[PDB]
DNA sequence: CAACCTACTACCTCAT
DNA sequence: TGAGGTAGTAGGTTGTATAGT
């Protein structure tokens, strides 16, 4: 009979430097961590696109409570929770008609089709920065629904609707995934929603229901928005509350190029974070790390340097000294042949491991008694370099658990190096509460491979670009 | 002298928002007294509020919500605010806090219809910088602005009853472990014996091609009939190995490493397991990467195992209850058994449309929660076991592998309150 | 494209 | 033909009720 160690749940800091444990409950209670205070807002969309936009925004002044408060809080309203003043009227319009849609939409082929709409909005987004001197702090982009469906792979356009034929047959392509891609090298931060988020009472089926049901919702969904969108003007609401300093974690990405006739060639990215989760992301350069044969990626010495460094050297600007330890999240083991790539660049002070965070099936833990799963911060301890964590399961503050059934963790092994394990988990526990985009009590998978795959889709959507170090809230 | 600032509420319908402001008024440098506050065992209620409001409370907050006003408590806690307002003689002794739109002027209480209102509907702070102008415009004692004050009720109050507590507790896993495996694997050097055109699925014991061998647990002289011309083989020509040699990190050789070796046993069980499975009652459900076994209806008296129900109807479908196996050597030889929902039309016949059997698995299996998932898949490997608590996998005619229904438990401190 | 988690197919793929 | 593995899709509804064989 094996026992597990708690780990206990980290808090983070806010404001006024009081740490608690539930972002969402301390930010009325106190705010965010460095406040800015005002926020023109960018609107870039059809005329029933604005008010639609401008009756919601009108409305998070006015508190939005949830169906079960007790698990998700209430919302007090903007100006009273992040002090920032946020008004309808001040609106930056950039229209982009339906009339316009029509035509540019209208074409057989998807490919085409999804990119004669992206043409459309990177004209109008980057000139109307570009003429007024307006400081707009984020450009919001309102896509009518109707794009939504007809813009993916896999959903082609009805041989009906269609005004301009495809001039040659089919011998990425998601929209936010794209337009993402081409304003990388224009540092512009953007945020896409659709018509039928915000408005979701107009757009209904044929039995007079909502189509999108919110009714229960609507509370927490004023939590996921308006924290995401003050973060993109410049302010970030909460550091994490207690940490050693000049530590770094570095989130590894690959992804395969499916278009090229080679089945390694794959356009690499590194994301680093520090205490904050701002973050800056290190674009590496394509190269052959599908092993096809073995199955999983791996790097080639060459980029690995010019990325560590590229990324490292960063820091050395970010604070003033070099980093003291440094920990490699990704998702595959490490072979021999990568890790005398970083261990040579690494300065001697500092100690260097690699971690395998993998979403495994390996256990489910039922609890004996009860119908309610085991709560999170439990973690089985096998070897002192490999370790079961439940990052899902019961939330004893909530009240309510965070899986709809019995929780799997999370499989993390010390590939290479060699550390204390206990204080990985207190740690990567740590780096589940830092995720911006949602306000929400914990993640599942640590926020450094979070949007893995979000990333890998915006480099590999055009390949002329020469991408930067760039901070993180440019890339969602 | 008179400073605390009492809050009188309507409850339960807008204590949401007194939550908000005591927190973020104590910090602001005010001492504040609410009926949210304080855990109440004593005889005399009123007797605390009568005394607090009439010699040391300095203002008095009404929330004018729809159930402000019908409320039987709040107006009679406002009565003697009114009538201490008479005392001191200051008009805006009471102030309002004005939260719900729907209200008229009409159905506002008369006492405090003509009062001097706060309009808190467009924004919750555009009412509190206009009502603290007032704090400031008469002067009110308060100490200065300390945030260190405000959340230790916080964790006091609210998250005091919400917290990891220190009991201790056993959890369940599905991790079954293996009793006892046979003595040695060993490997045939068959060369010409089995053809190049033979899959070894066929066998009927368990065999994986490699190399220039054929691994088994089962002994060379096993299958005869299904493959002839293996009665020329001689005994000495096999390689053999311990079993407890290879989980143990032992061996290790330059023309088979134990890693690889750890790779060919877990397919060994698997196989295993689907041969014993047959035996064994139940239909099979053809997944992506393995076999699901599940219990057809009516295969159990009263569709009921050990008091236990493994089969059930939803709407008209008829679900059942599945596993599906696998083998895992770190760090205990064990087998591992995960759950799965198979539906059915009439209670034998599969529903073919794959986008059913997932679209009301959730609809179902999200109304289920940790007891019902263990209770079906605990109950399941009993049926499938063949004595007690032990599993006869065969893998020879003579050398078995025995699994222990039993899965190990996990012992914990530090459990959670359940409600 | 609010977002998480957690299931499961078929597809394109390379390898043996 | 199956091996393993990885990345494409799909669907559900915001989750521990309360009447009643």
């Amino acid at each position: 009979m094996k026992e597990l160690i708690y780990i206990e749940e980290p808090s983070i800091l806010f404001a006024h430097g009081q740490k608690c444990t539930d972002p969402r409950d301390g930010l009325a209670l106190f705010g965010p961590l460095n406040q800015i205070y005002g926020i023109k807002s960018g609107v870039v969309g059809t005329q029933k696109g604005l008010q639609i936009f401008k009756s919601y925004l009108d409305k998070i002044q006015k508190p939005i409570y949830n169906h079960n408060n007790i698990t998700r809080p209430m919302f007090p309203g903007f100006e009273a929770v992040f002090g920032c003043k946020w008004e309808s009227q001040n609106i930056v319009f950039k229209e982009i008609t339906d009339e316009e849609i029509r035509r540019y939409l209208f074409n057989a082929s998807t490919h085409k089709r999804t990119y004669d709409l992206v043409t459309l909005f990177n004209d109008k987004i980057i000139t109307a920065n570009k003429n007024d001197e307006e400081r707009v702090d984020v450009w919001f982009v309102i896509v009518p629904e109707e794009i939504y469906k007809y813009c993916r792979p896999n959903s082609v356009l009805p041989n009906e609707l269609v005004q301009t034929k495809s001039l040659i047959s089919k011998s990425d392509a998601q929209f936010h995934d794209q337009l993402k891609a081409r304003l990388l090298e224009h540092t512009i931060p953007t945020q896409i929603l659709r018509e039928s988020t915000l408005a979701w009472r107009d757009f209904k089926n044929t039995f007079g229901a909502p189509i999108r049901d919110f009714s229960k919702i609507e509370g927490h969904l004023a939590w996921t928005i308006s924290t995401a969108a003050y973060y993109k003007a410049g302010g970030k609401p909460w550091k994490l509350g207690d940490i050693r300093p000049g530590v770094c974690y570095l989130g590894l990405v690959y992804k395969k190029i499916e278009k090229s006739k080679n089945p390694q060639n794959a356009c690499c990215a590194a994301q680093m974070f520090l205490d904050n989760g701002d973050g800056t992301v290190f674009k590496g350069e394509v190269g052959p790390w599908y092993n096809p044969e073995k199955g999983e990626y791996h790097l080639k010495p060459k980029e690995a340097k010019a990325l560590l460094t590229q990324a490292l050297e960063s820091y050395k600007e970010q604070n003033k000294s070099y980093p003291k330890e440094v920990f490699i999240h990704a998702r595959t083991r490490f072979n021999d042949e990568e890790w005398n790539a970083f261990n040579e660049v690494t300065p001697k002070n500092t100690n260097l491991v690699g971690v395998t965070i993998t979403k495994s099936k390996p256990l489910k833990l039922y609890k004996t008694e009860g119908a309610f799963p085991i709560m999170r911060g439990n973690a089985y301890i096998v070897d002192e370099k490999k370790a079961f964590l439940w990052t899902l399961g019961f939330v004893p503050k909530l009240q309510s658990t965070l899986s709809m059934e019995v929780p799997n963790p999370i499989f993390i092994e010390i590939n290479k190096g060699e550390a204390e394990i206990q204080q990985v988990l207190k740690d990567i526990l740590a780096l589940t509460k830092l995720n911006y985009n949602a306000c929400i009590y914990a993640d599942g998978e640590p926020v450094t491979l979070r949007f893995a795959n979000k990333i890998g889709e915006i480099l590999t959507a055009s390949t002329e670009i020469k991408t930067p170090p760039l901070a993180f809230k440019y890339y969602i | 002298m008179r400073n605390k600032i009492f809050i009188s509420h309507a409850t339960p319908e807008d204590d949401d928002f007194t939550r908000w402001l005591s927190l973020k008024l104590i910090g602001l440098g005010y001492e504040v007294w609410c009926d949210i506050l304080f855990l109440d065992k004593g005889v005399d209620f009123w007797s605390t509020i009568e005394k607090e409001i009439r010699e040391n409370t300095c203002k008095f907050l009404i929330v004018s919500s729809t159930a402000g006003n019908k409320r039987e408590g709040v107006l009679k806690e406002l009565a003697v605010a009114t009538k201490v307002k008479k005392h001191l003689q200051d008009d805006m002794f009471i102030i309002p806090l004005a939260i719900d739109e729907n209200l008229s002027y009409d159905d506002i209480n008369i006492e405090i219809v003509r009062l001097n209102a706060i309009d808190f509907k467009k924004s919750w702070a555009k009412g509190l910088q206009d009502l603290l102008d007032a704090f400031e415009k008469q002067n009110v004692p308060k100490k200065p602005p300390d945030h260190s004050k405000s959340n230790l009720l916080y964790q006091q109050i609210f998250l005091h009853d919400k917290q990891a507590i220190e009991k201790e507790e056993t959890y369940d896993s599905n991790w079954f472990p293996i009793i006892s495996f046979p003595n040695e694997l060993r490997f045939h050097r068959y060369d010409w014996r089995l053809p190049k055109q033979f899959d070894v699925r066929t066998l009927a014991f368990p065999a994986i091609r490699y190399k220039e061998y054929l691994c088994t647990f089962a002994w060379e002289y096993d299958f005869i009939h299904q493959l002839p011309k293996t009665e020329t083989y001689n005994g000495q020509e096999s390689i053999r190995i311990s079993t407890s040699d290879i989980l143990s990190g032992r061996y290790d050789t330059d023309f088979i490493r134990n890693y690889e070796c750890q790779r060919l046993i877990v397919q060994l069980i698997n196989k295993a397991f689907e041969l014993r499975m047959k035996d064994k009652n139940v239909r099979e459900y053809q997944m992506s990467k393995t076999f699901a076994y599940w219990i057809e209806k009516g295969k159990l008296e009263k569709d009921k195992f050990e008091k236990i129900k493994l089969v059930g109807k939803q709407k008209n479908k008829y679900w059942h209850f599945g596993i599906s196996a696998a083998g895992k050597l770190y760090p205990s030889p064990v087998l591992m058994v995960s759950s799965h929902i198979i539906f059915t039309m009439d209670g034998i016949n599969l529903i073919k449309s794959k986008s059913i059997q997932h679209s009301s698995r959730r609809k179902q299996g999200k109304n289920w929660w940790n007891d019902k998932w263990r209770e079906k898949l605990l109950a399941f490997i009993r049926f499938l076991s063949d004595d007690q608590n032990a599993i006869y996998l065969n893998v020879g005619s003579e050398e078995k592998i025995l699994i222990s229904n039993k899965p190990l438990k996990f012992f914990g401190k530090m459990s959670y309150v359940t409600p």
